[PDB]
């Protein structure tokens, strides 16, 4: 879908 | 001459297949990805 | 609603990526829907003062 952002990546993949 | 102009369009399509060959899906479900390495921290703003 | 240019955040929010910080963390959020009612809300209480 829409385009990721860095800091969320890490927020994501930390769960 | 690699030649890219100031369209965002074009600049956004070039943004997504950067992310998708750099961040693939199949290695975010499989915990594989390194948020903290240098080339992926270098993707927030590249082709803005 | 309307957005400002994102080169703005581009130059100064993330300017330096060797660090993080409580904006940095914030300007990746996407709002859900009850979250665009409370701007609603907010927005409605600004048209009206007091």
């Amino acid at each position: 879908g829409p385009l990721l952002s860095v800091f969320a990546l890490q927020e994501i993949m930390q769960k | 001459k690699i030649v890219v102009t100031d369209d965002a369009k074009k600049r956004y399509k070039i943004r997504l297949q950067r992310f998708r060959t750099h961040v693939p899906k199949i290695k975010v479900l499989k915990k594989l990805i390194d948020p903290n390495r240098m080339t992926v921290r270098n993707l927030e703003n590249q082709f803005v | 609603y309307i957005a400002p240019n994102p080169r703005i955040s581009s130059i100064t929010l993330t300017q330096r990526i060797t660090t993080t910080g409580p904006f940095a963390i914030l300007t990746g959020s996407t709002p859900t829907a009850q979250q665009l009612n409370d701007v609603r809300k907010i927005y409605l209480a600004l048209m009206f003062p007091g």
